């Protein structure tokens, strides 16, 4: 069974929300307040067991945690995908305008 | 009143050419 | 008259001349102002 | 279509307050961006960080509000990273950085206002074409 | 079998008539536009014409034997 | 900007350039002057 | 001696070996139809008139056999998809045979002519010199033209005395040759209308008929024998091209946009049908009526003909093939075996989504759906990485009703996909690739080639028309000009070339 | 209007030249 | 009937010969009066 495991992807919470373990960096700009100073640490503490985790980020200020839980509706995990995370692709995949 | 075929030929162009001239001159002051 | 040459033909080519250039140079300006302008 | 009195009112703050631009205080908001601003938003969108744009519903979730002329107003004085968590002056045009981004230093608060209202108005006129970069070319 | 140009147009006669034609046909045609009447002849958009003030698609011509009615119907369409 | 006392003179020092332009055009003038002999 | 471009040039004043050379030209000419219509039999396969007709198979001349009547092979068979028929003498391989048998008849005919050129027929009674006297040739032939043109029209097209000719219904689907009476009211000019090409033929062969006894009978006025040079055979010619490069431009026209002698089970369909959505919108009423009348989506779609549903599909549109595309069209997408079924695609909020079709302008293109009011619901991204419209997102999937799927439904992303790229085509078949290794890519029909061949021979016979109408014109100076520059000069002469003013 | 004076009497200006010594038989 | 299009095509038929007729009339016409001497 060959699969492209990018589209396959799309067919996960991946393809819904930002998934805190693959998702671009870019994406985080569709919320006030996570770009780019939360996105930075996101990116760099992946992956997470669930999208909790991510209030447990080392270094994180009270103000930041309270911001990352009104955003927790918005963010997914799922498995890291190799093809999404190699190349530095979360920090630029490669798209702009 | 005595016209020749030159005279006819060079009035076709040059009459309409002067008429358009000073259109594309006015069109020059058009603002949107 | 009918009579050729009383305007010499170097007058008449230096202001037909001159005339063709304010023409086109308006045309010029034009281009950058009013419609066409971009602005 | 026209660009009516309507088009040119646009939100002067985060709280309902509107300003009415003048057709003369739009034009030349246009002719000030164009010189200090469009060599890198051109458009609408940000050729140094094409991340971020100058589409209304993106200046919205900025932090602080940007969406407005205020806002707009305080950006070009004290610019910061969408998140409103630092500074940038240094790396961006603005009266606080006006000694290292020379056009910015005659610009006053009449100035500022226009160029914010050239930012709001575009896109009413543009739609998608503002900010929204070659594809919508 | 006829008079050179050059003869022509170095002549007083030449320059007498042409001094009145010249400037009058070039004045009219500036006036056909200045007027306006050259939009109307023509049935071109002026620049508040090309769309009604919202809308942002063009009016495009789909029918071929209603294509008159169709314009007709998009220049009403501009309140 | 010319310094502030030539300002009146800012439309003439706007058309100077391109008189070099225009001694290329008198050879014309000139030329048709004498016949182009 | 002649250069190499001339050499036909011996027969301007041979009026025997000029027919003799004409004879030939026929000869081969009729042995290319009858060797083209036996590699054709020889190719053929007449097994089925549904899905695989002659213009998937790069039929050029069966076509032509079939619209005017011959429609049976001695072997058995009909292209109407018949058994047990027989055709008589007159099947496709009587027709190929009858075409040799004339070859063969014209070549010795030739050879005759051009031994015994010299025939006492093409001496001028007066000065014994070769002449023919072109303009009475003019009237005999046209009445000879006359009246074969009316006996076409009046014993063959009819059935009165033949087999009629190709008529089908405007869908092409229940295509037969009949005898069809003529239209004499203005829809007689209507090219759509078989009733027409008859009444054309009956009309125009009485003309001709006139029209030569009038050119038998009445000598042209000095005055146009004069301006035409109808003493010098190459002003017929001039004309005659003239008149063929009209007649080719005509024919490559109704063969394009269709007309009562380009039927589409003969040529296959037009371009502008696909343009049209001709056939989509046939079958959707078909399929709404049977709805209407209580059927299910299973039975609505089961009721479509496959042979319908086959005019809805691009890789039958004469105008997506390849210049050097060489072959059949099943050459290309492959021999269609069945209709898969029309495909409805679903998103995951189960409303029904439309695969954008693709024009006969692109190669390629992208795969799109949308609502029934265009908006887009989903697609196939290029970059994946802001992809909002991913099958997968959207949760697309696909149900077959009629043909070989009917009743199924599929789910999974990549065969949604599969099908969604099959869709911009038009209805979905299933193709055999093996037989003919088929490379999956698209040619022309018979109507493409046909329309390619003579709007190009009829452009380049244009220029054989300029060319000769010079020589005829011009034959005086044709080796160079006069060895007065007073002619050629202003002011000498008050009207140019006329030395009497 | 300033910009079209100085550049009509500077363009002038050549032009009168030729016309001048034209008139005056001089050594054009 | 004299359908819409019908009537159209005698308006282009008759605007044609008009334009034939009166080109052709005027050409007869000069050429009567400016003839060649010989
Ligand atoms: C130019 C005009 C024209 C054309 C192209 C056709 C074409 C055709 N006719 Mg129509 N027809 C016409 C005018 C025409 N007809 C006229 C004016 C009449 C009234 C007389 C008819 C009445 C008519 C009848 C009654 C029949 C046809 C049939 C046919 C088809 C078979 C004949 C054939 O291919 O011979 C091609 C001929 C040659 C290539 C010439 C060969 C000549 C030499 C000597 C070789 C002979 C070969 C062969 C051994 C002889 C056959 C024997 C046979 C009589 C049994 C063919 C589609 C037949 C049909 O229906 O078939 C399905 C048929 O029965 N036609
Ligand atoms: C009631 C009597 C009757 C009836 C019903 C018909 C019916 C018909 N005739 Mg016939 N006709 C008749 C009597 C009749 N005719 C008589 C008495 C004569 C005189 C002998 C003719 C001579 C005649 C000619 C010469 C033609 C017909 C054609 C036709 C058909 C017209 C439909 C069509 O497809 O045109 C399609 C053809 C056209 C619309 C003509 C196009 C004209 C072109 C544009 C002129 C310029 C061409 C030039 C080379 C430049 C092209 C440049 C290009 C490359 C861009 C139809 C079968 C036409 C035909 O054969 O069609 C297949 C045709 O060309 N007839
Ligand atoms: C009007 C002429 C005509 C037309 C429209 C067709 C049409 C068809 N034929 Mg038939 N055929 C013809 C005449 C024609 N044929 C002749 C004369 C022969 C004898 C050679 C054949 C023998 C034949 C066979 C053996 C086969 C066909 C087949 C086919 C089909 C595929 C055609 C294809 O792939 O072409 C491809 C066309 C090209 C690649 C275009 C060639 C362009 C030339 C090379 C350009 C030359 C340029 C020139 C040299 C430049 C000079 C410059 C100079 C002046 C300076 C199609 C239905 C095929 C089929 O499916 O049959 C069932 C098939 O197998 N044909
Ligand atoms: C009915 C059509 C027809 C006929 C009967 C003729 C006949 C004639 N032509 Mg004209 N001509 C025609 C159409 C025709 N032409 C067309 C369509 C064109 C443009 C292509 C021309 C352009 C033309 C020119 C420019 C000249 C002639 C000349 C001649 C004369 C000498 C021909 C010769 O010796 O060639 C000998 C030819 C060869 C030895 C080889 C030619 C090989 C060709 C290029 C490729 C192979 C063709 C292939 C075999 C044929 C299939 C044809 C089919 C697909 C149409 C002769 C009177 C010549 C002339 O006027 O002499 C005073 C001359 O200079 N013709
Ligand atoms: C570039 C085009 C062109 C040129 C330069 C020539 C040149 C020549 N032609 Mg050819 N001819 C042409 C195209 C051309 N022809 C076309 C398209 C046809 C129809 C098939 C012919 C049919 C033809 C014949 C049958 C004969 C000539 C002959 C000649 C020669 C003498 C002049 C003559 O009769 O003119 C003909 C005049 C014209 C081409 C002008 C036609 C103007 C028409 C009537 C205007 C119609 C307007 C239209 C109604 C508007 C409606 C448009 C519609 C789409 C809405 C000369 C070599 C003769 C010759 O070879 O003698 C030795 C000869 O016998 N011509
Ligand atoms: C003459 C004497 C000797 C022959 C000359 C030498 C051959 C010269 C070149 C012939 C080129 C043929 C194309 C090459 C490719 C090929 O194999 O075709 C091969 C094709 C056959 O195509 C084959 O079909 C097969 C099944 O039957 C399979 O599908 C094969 O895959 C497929 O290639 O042959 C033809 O189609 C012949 C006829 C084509 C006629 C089309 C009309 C277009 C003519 C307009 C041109 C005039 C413009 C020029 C004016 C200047
Ligand atoms: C709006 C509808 C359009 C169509 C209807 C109008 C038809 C006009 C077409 C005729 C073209 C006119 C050409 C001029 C004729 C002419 O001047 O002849 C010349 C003659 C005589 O001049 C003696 O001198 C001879 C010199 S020359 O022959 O004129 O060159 O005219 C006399 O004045
Ligand atoms: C299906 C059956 C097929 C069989 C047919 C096969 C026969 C085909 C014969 C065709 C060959 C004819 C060629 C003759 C060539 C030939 O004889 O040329 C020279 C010839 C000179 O003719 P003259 O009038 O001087 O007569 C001298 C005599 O000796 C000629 O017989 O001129 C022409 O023939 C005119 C047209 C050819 C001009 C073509 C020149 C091409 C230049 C080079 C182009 C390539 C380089 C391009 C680089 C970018
Ligand atoms: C006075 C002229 C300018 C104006 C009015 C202006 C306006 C703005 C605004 C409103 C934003 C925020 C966009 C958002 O939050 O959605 C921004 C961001 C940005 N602009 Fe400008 N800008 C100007 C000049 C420039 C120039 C000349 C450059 C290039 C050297 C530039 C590069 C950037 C970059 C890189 C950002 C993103 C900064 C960050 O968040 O890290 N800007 N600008
Ligand atoms: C003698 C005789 C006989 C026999 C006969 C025969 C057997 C014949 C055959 C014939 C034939 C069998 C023929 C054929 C022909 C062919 C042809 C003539 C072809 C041509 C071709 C062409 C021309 C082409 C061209 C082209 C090409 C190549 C490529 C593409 C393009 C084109 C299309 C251009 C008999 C016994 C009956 C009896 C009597 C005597
Ligand atoms: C040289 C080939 C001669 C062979 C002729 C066999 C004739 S067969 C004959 O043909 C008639 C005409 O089509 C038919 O009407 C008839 O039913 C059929 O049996
Ligand atoms: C040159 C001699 C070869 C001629 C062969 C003549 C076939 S004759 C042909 O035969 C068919 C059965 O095969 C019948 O359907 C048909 O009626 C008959 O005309
Ligand atoms: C491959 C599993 C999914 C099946 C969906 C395929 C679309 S349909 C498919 O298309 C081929 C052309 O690509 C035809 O040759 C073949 O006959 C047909 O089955
Ligand atoms: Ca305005
Ligand atoms: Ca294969
Ligand atoms: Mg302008």
């Amino acid at each position: 069974e060959l699969v492209n495991v990018v589209d396959e992807k799309l067919g996960t919470a991946y393809g819904e929300k930002i998934d805190l373990n693959n998702t671009n960096i870019a994406a985080f700009i569709q919320y006030r307040g996570l770009y780019p100073t939360l996105a930075k640490l996101i990116v760099k503490n992946a992956p997470y067991e669930s999208v909790e985790d991510v209030l447990n980020i080392p270094g994180l200020t009270e103000r930041q945690k309270q911001i990352l839980r009104e955003n927790l509706e918005h963010f997914t995990v799922t498995e890291v995908e190799t093809a999404l995370v190699e190349g530095g692709d979360r920090y630029n995949n490669g798209l702009y305008k | 009143p005595i016209f020749t075929v030159r005279w006819v030929a060079v009035h076709t162009l040059a009459v309409p050419t002067i008429f358009f001239l000073g259109a594309i001159a006015a069109m020059q002051f058009i603002q949107r | 008259m009918s009579e050729g040459g009383r305007i010499p033909l170097w007058i008449v080519a230096t202001v037909a001349g001159m005339g063709v250039i304010v023409i086109v140079g308006l045309f010029f300006y034009g281009a950058y102002a009013g419609l066409g302008s971009s602005l | 279509a026209e660009l009516t009195p309507e088009v040119l009112t646009v939100p002067l703050n985060s709280e309902g307050k509107t300003i009415t631009l003048t057709e003369k205080q739009y034009l030349e908001g246009k002719r000030l961006f164009q010189y200090a601003c469009a060599s890198c938003h051109v458009g609408g969108i940000t050729k140094t960080n094409p991340s971020l744009d100058l589409r209304t519903e993106t200046l919205a979730l900025a932090t602080p509000p940007r969406d407005n002329i205020e806002g707009l107003v305080d950006y070009m004085k004290n610019p910061t990273t969408y998140d409103g968590e630092q500074e940038i002056a240094e790396v961006h045009p603005s009266l606080r950085s006006a000694d290292i981004f020379p056009k910015m230093r005659n610009l006053t608060e009449k100035d500022l206002v226009a160029i914010a209202g050239h930012i709001l108005v575009e896109p009413k006129i543009l739609g998608d074409k503002w900010g929204g970069g070659k594809v919508y070319y | 079998g006829e008079r050179p140009f050059s003869d022509i147009i170095t002549s007083v006669r030449y320059w007498v008539i042409h001094s009145i034609t010249i400037p009058a046909l070039f004045i009219a045609g500036w006036l056909f536009v200045s007027t306006g009447l050259a939009y109307d002849v023509f049935g071109t958009p002026r620049p508040d014409s090309y769309y009604a003030q919202e809308q942002r698609s063009i009016p495009l011509v789909t029918d071929r034997f209603e294509a008159k009615q169709q314009v007709e119907t998009f220049l009403e369409q501009l309140k | 900007k010319l310094p502030e006392a030539y300002a009146i003179f800012d439309p003439l020092v706007d058309v100077l350039p391109v008189i070099p332009v225009l001694f290329l055009a008198l050879a014309f003038v000139w030329q048709a002057a004498v016949g182009f002999r | 001696g002649l250069p190499w471009y001339r050499v036909h040039t011996v027969l301007i004043n041979d009026p025997g070996r000029l027919i003799a050379a004409h004879l030939m030209h026929t000869a081969l000419v009729a042995g290319w139809a009858g060797s083209m219509a036996l590699y054709e039999l020889a190719t053929f396969d007449p097994s089925d008139p549904v899905l695989n007709p002659m213009w998937r198979q790069g039929m050029f001349v069966l076509p032509f056999m079939a619209r005017l009547g011959v429609t049976g092979s001695w072997s058995g068979w009909s292209i109407t998809g018949e058994t047990g028929i027989d055709p008589g003498f007159w099947s496709f391989e009587g027709v190929a045979l009858a075409h040799i048998v004339l070859s063969g008849l014209l070549f010795l005919a030739a050879c005759w002519h051009w031994v015994y050129w010299d025939l006492e027929l093409f001496r001028d009674p007066r000065t014994g010199e070769p002449a023919l006297d072109l303009p009475k040739m003019f009237g005999i032939h046209l009445f000879l033209a006359g009246l074969l043109c009316f006996g076409f029209g009046a014993f063959h097209l009819t059935g009165l005395f033949g087999p009629g000719m190709w008529v089908s219904d405007p869908y092409g689907l229940t295509g037969s040759v009949q005898p069809v009476a003529p239209e004499w009211g203005p829809d007689g000019f209507n090219p759509y209308n078989p009733g027409g090409v008859v009444a054309h033929h009956i009309a125009a062969g009485i003309v001709g008929i006139i029209a030569g006894l009038f050119h038998i009978l009445v000598r042209p006025p000095q005055r146009l024998y004069k301006a035409l040079r109808m003493g010098n055979i190459e002003t017929v010619l001039s004309s005659s091209i003239a008149a063929v490069f009209f007649a080719a431009f005509v024919v490559a026209g109704t063969m394009w946009y269709g007309s009562a002698t380009t039927p589409i089970e003969l040529f296959g369909p037009t371009r502008y049908q696909w343009d049209s959505s001709y056939f989509q919108q046939e079958i959707n009423r078909r399929v709404q009526a049977s709805l209407a009348s209580g059927a299910t989506l299973e039975e609505a779609w089961s009721a479509i003909p496959e042979k319908l549903a086959f005019y809805d599909y691009i890789g039958n549109n004469p105008a997506k093939g390849g210049l050097f595309r060489t072959g059949p069209m099943n050459k290309g997408d492959g021999i269609a075996q069945a209709w898969k079924g029309h495909a409805v695609f679903r998103n995951k909020e189960g409303e029904e989504l439309f695969v954008r079709r693709m024009p006969a302008f692109f190669e390629s293109f992208p795969v799109i759906l949308t609502d029934k009011n265009g908006v887009v619901k989903a697609d196939i991204p290029f970059r994946r990485a802001e992809s909002k419209y991913s099958f997968e997102q959207q949760g697309v999937t696909v149900s077959f009703y009629g043909g070989e799927l009917n009743g199924q439904t599929f789910t999974d992303p990549p065969t949604v996909k599969s099908y969604a790229r099959k869709a911009i085509f038009g209805e979905i078949f299933e193709f055999d690739t093996e037989t003919l290794n088929s490379d999956g890519i698209f040619r022309t029909s018979p109507r493409g080639w046909f329309t390619f061949a003579h709007a190009v021979f009829a452009l380049l016979f244009f220029f054989g028309h300029i060319w000769h109408g010079a020589r005829t014109l011009f034959r005086d100076v044709f080796s160079g000009i006069d060895p007065s520059p007073e002619q050629v000069e202003w002011g000498f002469y008050q009207k140019v070339g006329d030395v009497t003013t | 209007i300033a910009q079209l004076t100085m550049i009509a009497m500077i363009g002038i200006a050549g032009p009168m030249i030729i016309f001048l010594l034209a008139v005056r038989r001089g050594n054009l | 009937t004299i359908t819409p299009s019908l009537k159209g095509f005698f308006i282009g038929l008759l605007s044609g010969a008009v334009v034939l007729g009166l080109t052709f009339a005027v050409l007869i016409a000069i050429s009567q009066i400016d003839k060649v001497q010989r």
